[PDB]
């Protein structure tokens, strides 16, 4: 086994040190500060993520061609795979796209309620007979 | 014969019973020989590791 | 010399204040070593700062003799000087010889018309480990200051119950071998400090069957020291007293030498204090 | 150059004749003016070594932490840099990548070390006195102001004898012993 730092050598030892430390900082730290993004502009980062999801959708139909039980991940984030492992691009992409995640998690405002007499159903509005008797 | 407040225990009187309790402590420590003396101050693994060892050695 | 001793005292004192700030970071880096091994919770303030997170990739390669004696702990044998206060009486001239005789690698130079700046410039010149000067009060001795010379700590003591070898009989001659040291009932942080300020006055590495023992008893806030010789009989070790009985207690411990008398007082005896009679090493 | 108006400033957001991305924030002339080094390539000659310390900093860290070859090595390098004077801390080892700096290596030059010993009025007037032939390191005077003085060797930098830079110093103190023609 090559799991500990005393037998493994190279950049993989440095990468497993920061990854084990990041999940330890995940369980208590605030996610707006423990997830820091390396600053890159529009056409580099937008070009980063389309080339990233092109290899992800390449991995998607490969899993569609041969049926394997793939690790199911919600579409707000991508799939953490070997491609992003050797590329070290979690610091420049930020896998959870926080603008699309915010507008999806935020529930929309409903209709402005007015008629506070009964319950809105399929049969229009239904009120109780006690409400009818107390208003008659 | 009034009473008041004092500041510190004096120098302790060296008597027979204090010395023989001290010299019994010396006798017990010599038997165990636990003297707190100042000790006189003394003084191929893996082919990737040796390659990494040689690269840092020439760089030093 | 004088620039050199001023230069290395500046680098030492800054390095003291550097590890004072580093002790919190060393304490915080202890938590990273534990949490990476056993115990998944990582505390709040250490979780955010990524500077410390990149600091530990280097700082994983890090790991007690006193730091003023750390270099010269056992690499060299301490040559030491016993002196008198000023215009010595006959009794402590005998007694400084007995302290010189109790101490291996010790010499006794008389002090008359010297000045303490010019004395410590002379022992910094020729190179010694520490100086032991003795005050007195009409024959019997009262004060004993041990001052380590390469801007080391000084420790001034007060001694009361002094009986000496020249008083009693023509008992013979002292052993003068490298002696065993018996240290007892030192527990406090100043206790471990006063151990290392005094254990280094003897030579390093005495024999396995050295025939004299110098015990230092802490029995009742007075470091009481006697010298003994011994044999190992068929059923029990017998001991016999030789050399001066002392009833000694320290009252100040300055970080500087004895030449300074304005240096950083690491510890001072407090006696006009409501809790001064309560406990020990205070 | 004309403090260009808004309709052309948005068209020209990325233009600057004075500040370019390869110029690394003008840290060359910033530490040059602070510490007063003469020529132009001397900052970068230190940057190759200060980059080489950081190169051996990262290459020490891919190694396992409890490696006995590692356990001997950076403490040997830390003592080398402490005796150099470029880094002034023995506790941390992350300082050998972070605190190793050109400003840490240029304050151990001769004319800055004058200012730390307060022998010169400014950091520039030291360069004037060094170039005129007033300053010695032991027996010999050195005229090149770009001399790194060792942490041990820092103790011995005095003025040269029989000189007018020393006579004024002793005349204020009323101490001139001119048997030694000082």
């Amino acid at each position: 086994i090559v799991y500990q730092d005393d037998q493994v050598i190279g950049k993989a030892r440095s990468r497993t040190l920061e990854m084990r430390l990041n999940r330890l900082s995940r369980v208590n730290g605030h996610q707006d500060k423990i997830n820091k993004l390396e600053k890159v502009p529009m056409h580099i980062r937008r070009g980063m993520i389309d080339k990233h999801v092109k290899r992800i959708k390449k991995y998607e139909q490969e899993a569609a061609e041969g049926g394997i039980v793939l690790s199911k991940v919600k579409k707000g984030q991508f799939r953490k795979i070997e491609s992003t492992y050797k590329k070290d691009i979690e610091r420049r992409i930020g896998g959870s796209i926080k603008a699309r995640d915010k507008e999806k998690a935020t529930k929309r405002e409903r209709g402005l309620k007015i008629s506070s007499v009964g319950r809105s159903t399929r049969n229009g509005l239904i009120v109780s007979k006690r409400d009818i008797a107390r208003i008659s | 014969e009034l009473e008041f407040d004092r500041t510190a225990k004096p120098v302790p009187v060296i008597t027979s019973e204090v010395t023989e309790s001290l010299e019994d402590m010396i006798r017990r420590r010599i038997q165990d020989s636990n003297f707190d003396d100042l000790q006189r101050r003394t003084l191929a693994l893996s082919e990737e590791l040796q390659k990494a060892h040689s690269e840092i050695s020439e760089l030093y | 010399m004088l620039r050199r001793q001023a230069r290395e005292r500046r680098e030492y004192l800054y390095r003291k204040a550097q590890e004072l700030q580093d002790s919190q970071l060393q304490q915080k880096r202890q938590i990273i070593k534990q949490a990476l091994a056993q115990g998944k919770p990582l505390p709040k303030e250490l979780a955010e700062d990524e500077s410390l997170q990149k600091d530990f990739r280097y700082d994983q390669s890090l790991k007690q003799v006193d730091d003023e004696y750390a270099a010269t702990s056992g690499i060299m044998d301490p040559r030491i000087i016993v002196t008198t206060s000023r215009d010595p009486s006959t009794r402590l001239s005998q007694f400084a010889k007995e302290i010189k005789l109790l101490f291996p690698n010790a010499v006794r130079l008389n002090r008359g018309n010297y000045v303490m700046p010019n004395l410590v410039d002379a022992c910094k010149k020729s190179g010694t480990t520490d100086l032991v000067v003795l005050h007195e009060h009409r024959g019997v001795p009262t004060s004993l200051t041990i001052s380590h010379f390469p801007h080391g700590p000084t420790a001034q003591f007060s001694l009361h119950n002094v009986v000496m070898r020249h008083d009693i009989i023509n008992a013979g001659n002292q052993s003068e071998v490298n002696p065993h040291l018996i240290f007892d009932n030192f527990t406090t942080a100043l206790g471990k400090r006063v151990v290392c300020i005094l254990k280094h006055l003897f030579n390093a590495g005495p024999k396995k069957d050295s025939e004299r023992v110098i015990t230092f008893a802490n029995r009742g806030d007075f470091i009481s020291v006697r010298q003994h010789v011994y044999v190992r009989t068929r059923e029990g070790v017998e001991i016999a007293e030789v050399g001066p009985r002392f009833e000694m207690r320290l009252f100040e411990l300055r970080l500087g030498t004895l030449e300074n008398k304005d240096a950083d007082v690491e510890w001072q005896l407090r006696r006009f204090i409501r809790t001064a009679n309560k406990k020990d090493y205070l | 150059v004309r403090k260009l108006k808004h309709h052309e400033q948005k068209l020209l957001k990325k233009v600057d004749f004075l500040e370019w991305k390869q110029d690394q924030g003008h840290r060359d002339t910033q530490v040059m003016r602070t510490y007063h080094i003469q020529n132009r390539e001397d900052y970068h000659k230190y940057n190759r070594i200060c980059g080489d310390i950081r190169r051996l900093a990262n290459k020490l860290s891919l190694l396992p932490p409890t490696d006995p070859f590692r356990r001997k090595h950076e403490q040997l390098l830390l003592d080398k840099l402490y005796a150099m004077g470029v880094l002034t801390t023995k506790s941390k080892i992350s300082d050998l990548e972070n605190k190793v700096t050109v400003s840490a290596i240029c304050r151990r030059r001769l004319p800055v070390i004058m200012h730390r010993l307060k022998m010169a009025e400014t950091i520039q007037d030291a360069v004037k006195f060094i170039e005129q032939g007033h300053v010695r390191v032991g027996p010999n005077l050195i005229n090149d102001p770009a001399y790194l003085v060792t942490r041990n060797m820092e103790d011995y930098v005095t003025w040269v004898d029989n000189s007018k830079i020393k006579k004024t110093l002793l005349r204020y103190r009323n101490q001139i012993d001119d048997f030694d023609f000082s």
